[PDB]
DNA sequence: CAGGTAGACGCGGACATCAAGCCCGCCGTGAAGGTGCAGCTTCT
DNA sequence: AGAAGCTGCACCTTCACGGC
């Protein structure tokens, strides 16, 4: 209402053992004579003027700046659906979980961790809150409960991520393969420079595989039996286990020699099925040649 | 019965001053009610001329940049406002706080009607895009792709237009175009599940959703409890304060031919998945649910799990 | 009879945020590889140069305060030392459907308003209004502080038809002044294009890019962000600039107010200059609000004298009324 | 007629962040591709030079005075060992239209202030002010500590018209003193050009270069950054020199302070020299604030006597008031 | 107008220690409020 | 000499501290 009448609400919220039977003072008999101990006319009139003007409405309206939004009915038609601001006080639950005993739980969390036994109550943090204040300097013009909090609607965030989260979230090799296929598609006199460019392209492909093995050495030392082991037993150990998570030689096939010939074989099978031009079949001796090429460059590590 | 036969993909739209205020309890990304109202306005302006219905819409949000600032000393953030002109006599007017944010979101929406057999292949999508370029999305003007190094086209994929291997191939080539984004999903079964695991001889008022929004770093014999995905609070519709009134009853309405009602916001839980774990892209679409003589003017993503 | 109780009008002539790049003059041809100017935070040391309040104080602490320094931390945007040209670029959508109210209660008021704007566009279409908008795009008025020290400024405007350019304009923004509205050929062509985009026919997308010769290493001004400074140390920094995609830019409303300032018809010495088109026409610079409703020249009284009491205003004031209709707003009783 | 509650004045005489390069003397003419001075972060071993506190006054922990090398981490900027000349380069716009505020509330106060500034500039133009500005540009006062031990300092001022010079001045900066404003023909020409830029009668952007013979491989002093972070140690540098793109530089507000020292009128002992122009005219390094409000010679009382009560001060105080208006800032109730 | 096939590239062992990390001063302000009534003013 | 609308003025009214 008008802020100048807010004084009367400060008269009506006087908790003299009960302010609910004082604002809408209906269940009182002594308070009517206590409001004016002279007669019963002005006492009853003031009592009904106090219980009446706090349960009264007027007329339904929405003065040209309140929001009101069409909602599509299922068959056809609409409703106008004017939203009104609620007085749900999560602000009390926000303030009491950020100042009252957030301090005690936070000090138990922040000086008792060597002590494993801390205090048996937790706390939250509520990050990325947003302050919204309705009345600018004088918030009394809005309402009464907009003066207890000094504005400060305290909005919780939504904020869609950007491919990183703590809760949960989620091509030059193709250029080399394409130019290798387009190179062995056509032939110009079939001389030394063709085999030089073929060795050049397969050299770039296998050092790209070496760079892929090196740049995936930056993930973690210890993997596990994470699923998808249909292609992941020979190339399981080509991506090295960093020799630091082992620490007691828990793996016996790390140096048996099982990995390099099989990794070269399956790499050359991948390059067989990937590079197959109008000269359709590529074949097994070329597979053995590229297999032993990558196998020499993988046993060169030790 | 609201099942699409196509999925018009509108590409990565950029939105310059959205409504970063979403609800009286939540800020950040705009309401999904804005996206359902945008698609219903598109069906009002385009879809009746093609005899097609436009129901359901996705959200990816390729990037988000709110216009906020941190008060230098506090743990919260305040909104960068705008400046309104003087009132009548020369005096700085009372400021209302409007939250504005720059969005970049692509959206796929479910075409439904009989206005496509094989004739409008990619002119129906061109018509919808070139008409939606002159429109706003949440209070934000959709910047319609100025002269740059590349264009960004639209797409129209049919579910019956292709066999099973082509169905999954077209789903894969559709989800490659919106893979850096994050799909927004209504999660109400998860909210009721977390409520009824929370409700062990103790009641609730609204803490079932506030407890999933926060970051509790509590101790159990410090530890920190984890949540699956970004479980955010979202405004999921409205609820009835008032019995609905006749058109010639409420003073100062938007028009005097529609019934008006006084409503409150409703609050639910949403998730920002990545769109490569959706398992059916015929899901992930936001539909209305009136039940209008009860209230409950809800919007959701049904048929999900 | 009675006016509409809810009367809304959407913003036609909607611009976008005006990103700022930096580069050398005469390299305006290859002005797409140009890097943007990034806002920096710098801490400054100054004095207590504000005037003091000698109420419930003592003289010793105040003159000891004005003897002592004053440490602040502001935001600043500079050109590099290898770039004497600022490149301010934005897009502009001319929507269409000018006089249509986006919300109106009374059907009779809606019909009379549509008939009024229909008779206006029939007898005098969007010629003068679009000519003034094309002037305020042609002179670089959207450079607010970036125009006062420029040696030469040039505005390049390109109409994007389908996905590519259809028409190119190149204007010298200093020959076209900020206070006069002349008549040329290319300006009339741009005004006819703006009128065609404003007559409901099309929704014209233009790009505007303005080159400004400021100087090597000089300081440019992106639009300052409004933080109300009522709380715990949220005003210690005193200057925050607007940044979108790691680049300094001007707000949308500032560019709109800059191409909107076309009104040279107010009852207080109209030879001063064009002011922004507002109801109760206000300038925040002079701190005055021209066209007060004590005189009969505000937007509200001219509106419900035009469409309600059937008396048309003067030929210059109905231009201002339709300029508020394009400007958009929330009115009604 | 009273003072407006918001009064903002925009910076005239806008400098840039002055960059520093190093080379050899007598190669001053081809000093375009000179290599820039970089900031080197070094770690020094020292002693305890500060006076002891009451906690370190214990007989056991006066060992910090005895054995503590004090292990600090500072920045430094040195010339190359075969380069004995520091070159400092910046640009300076002077805009004009000094008395017009960019923000006001009372339009009557705005008109009265414009009337007082107008009767000033048609009474006495910007002659003494631009003369003192050109004198502070003449002697390299912007070389702050780079001037106190230099053997010969020479400045070159180029009036950049479009992309080339239009008139070049070349001053021996040591012959022109730092305490008295003498007369010279080239100085009067530069003062007349700065006055023509200060009256809005032209666009004036100058390029100022200054060479100083510090010494072969000596230490030059750029601006030190202010770091607004309070109490912490063992990891704090406490000396961070300012640099743009790995080139040591002087702050723009430092140059703006240095070419503003034109105030030889203050009621204290003026036999020392010119100080900068601030309201309540302060030198916070010297710890004393001249023009205290206990005297009637600060900026605010002289301004509100000149504008409100129509009490015109002396001509020197008029120069001080207009110099504060050229400086800019926030004035008002 | 052409320019190679084959095969393999070592082990061991170790990688410093001492002592300290400054003091002073200060941190802009102006503007961002609604409702209700008393009286004045203008017009009839 | 009585009715409508505008303006001027009064009336209401201050916090708890350290990044999944």
């Amino acid at each position: 209402g008008n802020a100048a009448a807010l004084d009367v609400f400060k008269f009506l919220s006087l908790q003299y053992q009960g302010k609910n039977l004082l604002n809408w003072l209906t269940e009182d008999s002594a308070e009517a004579l206590q409001a004016l101990s002279d007669n019963a006319e002005q006492a009853r009139e003031w009592r009904q003027a106090f219980i009446g003007i706090t349960t009264v409405k007027g007329a339904p309206a929405s003065h040209s700046l309140a929001k009101q939004l069409y909602f599509p009915l299922p068959g056809s038609g609409y409703h106008l659906l004017a939203p009104l601001f609620p007085t749900s006080l999560v602000h009390h639950v926000h303030a009491l979980l950020r100042e009252a005993r957030f301090g005690d739980a936070a000090k138990a969390a922040r000086e008792a961790r060597s002590r494993q036994e801390s205090w048996p109550h937790g706390f939250s943090e509520y990050p990325n809150l947003a302050i919204q204040k309705f009345g600018g300097t004088k918030p009394q013009n809005i309402s009464q409960l907009n003066n207890e909090r000094r504005g400060e609607n305290w909005l919780l965030p939504s904020l869609p991520p950007n491919w990183q989260r703590q809760n949960v979230n989620a091509p030059e090799v193709s250029r080399l393969t394409r130019t290798l296929q387009r190179f062995l598609a056509k032939t110009v006199h079939n001389n030394l420079a063709i085999r030089q460019r073929r060795a050049q392209l397969v050299a770039q492909i296998c050092d790209e595989a070496l760079q892929y093995a090196a740049r995936l050495r930056e993930l973690e030392p210890g993997w596990s039996a994470t699923p998808g082991c249909q292609l992941h037993d020979a190339e399981q150990l080509w991506l090295d286990p960093l020799r630091a998570q082992t620490d007691e030689t828990f793996l016996q096939r790390r140096l048996r020699g099982d990995w390099p010939a099989e990794v070269g074989n399956r790499f050359a099978n991948w390059l067989n099925r990937a590079v197959s031009s109008d000269s359709q079949i590529l074949g097994s001796p070329e597979a053995a040649q590229w297999s032993q090429e990558l196998s020499k460059e993988l046993t060169m590590f030790k | 019965v609201t099942d699409p036969e196509a999925l018009l993909l509108l590409p990565r739209l950029s939105i310059q001053n959205a409504n970063a205020i979403s609800s009286p309890l939540t800020w950040g990304f705009p309401s999904p009610g804005a996206f359902t109202g945008f698609v219903h306005a598109l069906q009002r302006r385009v879809g009746i001329s093609l005899d097609i219905e436009l129901d359901g819409v996705g959200i990816v949000c390729h990037r988000f940049e709110a216009q906020i600032s941190q008060p230098a000393g506090k743990r919260t953030k305040v909104f960068n406002l705008t400046r309104n002109p003087l009132n009548r006599d020369g005096s700085t007017a009372a400021i209302v706080e409007e939250g504005r944010a720059h969005l970049e979101v692509s959206l796929l929406l479910g075409v439904h009607g009989d206005g496509l057999d094989d004739h409008p292949a990619q002119e129906i999508a061109r018509q919808v895009q070139e008409q939606a370029g002159a429109m706003r999305l949440a209070g934000g003007s959709i910047l319609p792709w100025c002269n740059e190094r590349f264009p960004a086209p639209n797409a129209e994929l049919l579910m019956l237009g292709g066999s099973d291997e082509q169905r999954r191939k077209n789903q894969r080539r559709l989800t490659r175009r919106l893979l850096p984004g994050f799909a927004l999903v209504s999660r109400e079964a998860l909210l009721q599940q977390h409520l009824e695991t929370l409700r062990t001889t103790l009641p609730e008022a609204t803490t079932l959703d506030a407890l999933l929004d926060l970051c509790r770093i509590n101790f159990e014999p410090w530890q920190v409890r984890d949540k699956p995905g970004w479980l955010v609070p979202i405004p999921a519709g409205y609820n009835a304060l008032s019995p609905l009134y006749l058109p010639g009853e409420v003073r100062n309405a938007r028009d005097r031919e529609t019934p008006l009602r006084f409503v409150e916001n409703l609050f639910g839980l949403g998730e920002w998945l990545s769109p490569h774990r959706v398992a059916a892209l015929s899901d992930l679409l936001w539909y209305h649910h009136a039940e209008p003589d009860k209230g409950l003017y809800r919007w959701s993503t049904p048929r999900f799990v | 009879l009675s006016t509409a109780s809810v009367l809304a009008f959407e913003r036609k002539l909607d611009p976008s945020d005006a990103l700022m790049s930096a580069g050398a003059w005469a390299q305006r041809d290859a002005s797409q590889e140009w890097p943007a100017v990034t806002v920096r935070e710098k801490s400054v040391r100054g004095t207590i140069s504000n005037r003091l309040k000698t109420k419930d104080r003592d003289p010793a602490k105040l003159d000891a305060s004005i003897q002592s320094p004053n440490l602040q931390t502001v935001d600043v945007a500079n050109l590099p030392s290898d770039a004497d040209t600022l490149k301010v670029r934005f897009t502009l959508r001319v929507l269409g459907g000018a006089g249509t109210p986006s919300a109106c209660n009374d059907a009779a008021y809606r019909d009379k308003l549509l008939q009024t704007v229909a008779t206006y566009v029939n007898d005098q279409g969007f010629a003068e209004l679009a000519r003034r908008y094309a002037h305020n795009l042609a002179n670089a008025r959207f450079l607010w502080r970036n125009r006062v020290g420029a040696e030469a400024v040039e505005v390049r405007i390109n109409h994007i038809r389908q996905g590519e350019v259809a028409r190119a304009w190149r204007f010298d923004a200093l020959a076209i002044g900020l206070r006069d509205f002349k008549a040329d050929a290319e300006l009339d062509a741009l005004a006819e294009l703006i009128a065609s985009g404003l007559s409901g026919s099309g929704h014209v997308l233009l790009e505007v890019v303005a080159f400004a010769r400021i100087g090597d290493g000089q300081e440019v001004f992106p639009s300052q962000e409004l933080i109300l400074d009522k709380g715990d140390k949220k005003g210690q920094k005193s200057k925050t600039l607007y940044s979108v995609r790691d680049a300094a830019a001007i707000h949308s409303q500032k560019i709109g107010n800059a191409l909107r300032t076309i009104d040279t018809w107010y009852p207080d010495e109209d030879g001063l200059g064009p002011i922004a088109v507002e109801p109760y026409g206000s300038v925040t610079s002079q701190g005055k609000a021209y066209r007060q409703p004590k005189q009969k020249l505000d937007f509200y009284t001219l509106l419900d004298n035009w469409v309600l009491r059937d008396e048309a205003p003067a030929v210059e004031q109905q231009h201002y009324v339709i300029a508020n209709l394009i400007r958009g707003g929330v009115f009604g009783e």
